[PDB]
Formats: C-alpha cells, structure tokens, sequence
C-alpha cells in the first residue's frame, strides 16, 4: 500500500557506502552516486507490495509472525510495532539455536515464567539473603532477549528481519526448517535464503518505522478479515 | 496594466 | 532556475520607488517612468539573476556556507522558513551590529545562549525564584530573536544573501572587509557597487520577494543533491 512519495521522504533509497556492497544485489540497485549506492526504488515497491500481500495471507490462518531487530537503534522501534499487532519480537541478540534448538529454549521459557510469577507475587522478598537479588537479575537478563516470545510461539510461520547480514544466524535456522523469511536487505547484505526479498535501507530510524508501520498494519488487517 | 512584452513591442 | 520573464512581471518586480528616492547609479537598469515611478528593465534584470543562481549553486556544491538576512517583519518570516527548510542559517531583523569581525566576541554570546537553552530544562526546576525565572526566560527571548538562526554556523560563513541591500548597508561593509561574496536584491535606491552579484529586483510586496527566496532555495537544493545523491527513483 506504500507509495513512492512515502519512501522517498524516509530515505529508503539510501544504501551503504560503495566499498561495502555484495555484487549479488546489483539488480536491486539503480545508479551509484557520490560513492554511495542508490537503491532502485522502482523495484522496491512492486516486491514490498507483494510481500505485504503474503503477510496478509499468513495472518488469515492466524499464523505467528516474529520480528527481529537486534540493531540498537531500531530495537526499541521493533518492540513498539510488535505490540500493536500482538506478534512476537526479539530486539536483542538472536540467541543461537532460537529455533533449531527448540527443546532447550522451551525449557528456558518454562524456567522464566516460573521465576516471573514468584518474584512478582513476592515470594522472592521473604527469601532475601542476596538470593532475591539473584533471581530478580536473572529475570532481567532472560527478559532482555527471551522476552517477546514467552507466550509460546513454537516454530513460527515467518520471520521479518530488519537487516539481511547482522542477523545471518536467524536467516539460516529458518532455512533449515523451511520457515519463510522476509528482510529489508540493504546493499551490503547477501540476497540469499531471504525468499521474498525487499531492497531497503535498514539503518535510518525514519525508514525502519515506515516498514514497521506497513507490516503491522497488514498483520492486524488479516486477523480482522478472518475474525 | 498592459503586459511588458506588448509595451516593449 | 530560469524564472519565466513573465512570472516576475505579475510578481511586482517592475515597480520601483519614485524619482525623489532613486539611486542615480542604477541607470543601467531602467525602462522609463510609469506615473513618475521607475520601472526596472526586466530584460536587463534576468540574465544576472539566473547567473547568480548558478553561481550560488556551485557554491553549495563546494559546501560553502550560505546566509540570508532578515528585513521587514513580513520579509523576515518568509526568509526564515525558506532557510530552515534546507540549511544556510538566517538573520532576522537587526543583524547584531558588527557580527562579522566581532564574530569571536559574539561566539562567546552564542556559547552562553546555547548553555541557557540547555539549562532551560534544568536550572528552571531547581532553585527557581519568582525573580530569577523571569530573568532567564526574558533574556533567552531577546538573544533568540536575532542570535537564533545563526547559532548553528559554529564558524565564519562563506557567502551572504541579503535583501534590498540599502536597509543593511552595514552588512555589506563587513562582508567587503573579509572577501566573503554576497548577493543583494538591489532596488532603485541601493548602492550596488559593494555587491558582487547585482540582482536588480524589488524588495517589496513580499510576493516578488517570495519569488527570489523560492528561486535561490531551489538552487541550494541542487547543491545538496550534489552533496547527497542524484535525481532518480
Ligand atoms: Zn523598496
């Protein structure tokens, strides 16, 4: 649904410096200027529109989307977006084995939720003896990343990644299990395993919010049409 | 007022 | 940057002042006298304006600092928006006397100004007094009025774009004393000898003024395009 005027304002067309660039992305690039690659927005939209259609398709069957935004800048931005659509998110390091090694992480979430209530209720308090400090600090560490998926979400049906390099670890585990992935690939990221691809600036705060907006919109819309 | 072009002509 | 020889005609660039207040040096740009006024020669006007546009465009490409000067209240508002839109800062109403030369002394002023702004969300809550509070707010207002819009520069600007020139003869004098090139919308009563790019327009009606502002604004965006990226999509 996004328009060219939308992106052109945000700066989605802006791509990483010349030196850093994977020649595999040349099709999605128009003409480099001032030692900086300029994405060919003319191609971006047609694929972004197709991808939004696909995301609507998923949410129809009430599938579980997961948003990945390790990048400190967009990290908080991804948090907010995932709330409006009530989909899962991960704004910190994509803990290895997040999907592939499900048994271990599932037990971990069990531990987390149990610790959560106990301290929340107050049990932790009576114990004190620095042991209360330990269990509160453990919650913090776990929540810093594990948080966002605590409510089950086993083997989602799609992953939305802001960057197509930094989170290569995520863009791999999903390929092993055959879970489709989406990514706002820039000019320095490998266009591999991304399946539905989306050439887009993944650095500017402005542009990331744009993407988050549109994707969150379609996801809730799909839920409503099934409803 | 008359156009400058016509005036200059 | 080739404003139609007819758009300015409707703007009001043709209407100068009367003979009683007419700089005799401006003769090269005269067409006659409508009701004893002095109608600027637009045909003579236009090459210079378009040439300066290109000149100012290559400047912004070399990343040379630009500047604009506030005039009448209406002019000042218009100048502000066009400047803020892109960059190149802007004056407002007084030019703060000898800004150039005394740029080091006004630099200390800019320093104090910014500190107060920062301390306007700090010092205000703590130790506030029914006396000191009014002091802080009022002084900031005065400082901002003129100094605001220049504080950003953090250095000596490399160009200047004033309006009318006559109303700011002081500004041109300082600019001539440093080599910094300038542009002025000279009118029928303005000494243009000090200007390096005589724009024989009319600082009046605002309408036409808005045209000049819009024009240059566009040229400095071309400079930013060379500083950012080329036109594409
Ligand atoms: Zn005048």
């Amino acid at each position: 649904t996004v328009s060219m005027r939308d992106m052109l304002k945000a700066g989605v067309h802006f791509g990483h410096q010349t030196r850093y660039w994977n020649p595999k992305m040349k099709p999605f690039i128009f003409g480099a200027r001032n030692k900086v690659h300029i994405i060919n927005l003319e191609k971006t939209v047609p694929m972004f529109n197709e991808a939004l259609a696909e995301l609507n398709k998923i949410a129809s069957r009430k599938g579980k989307i997961l948003f990945v935004g390790t990048k400190r800048a967009a990290s908080e931005a991804v948090k907010d977006a995932a709330l409006s659509c009530d989909q899962f998110f991960v704004n910190h390091r994509w803990l290895g084995g997040m999907l592939t090694n499900w048994k271990t992480v599932r037990q971990s979430i069990k531990r987390l939720k149990d610790l959560e209530t106990q301290s929340q209720d107050g049990t932790f308090d009576k114990l004190t003896k620095k042991e209360a400090l330990m269990r509160t600090r453990e919650l913090e560490k776990l929540e810093n990343s594990l948080g966002g998926i605590k409510d089950m979400g086993g083997l989602p049906d799609a992953l939305f990644v802001i960057d197509a390099d930094h989170e290569h670890i995520a863009i791999k585990e999903a390929n092993n299990l055959g879970i489709p992935v989406f990514a706002i690939v820039d000019t320095n990221s490998d266009p591999d395993g991304v399946d539905f691809v989306i050439p887009g600036n993944d650095d500017a705060i402005r542009a990331v919010t744009l993407y988050l907006g549109a994707v969150a919109a379609t996801v809730r819309e799909g839920r409503s049409q099934d409803l | 007022t008359e156009s400058f072009a016509q005036l200059f002509e």
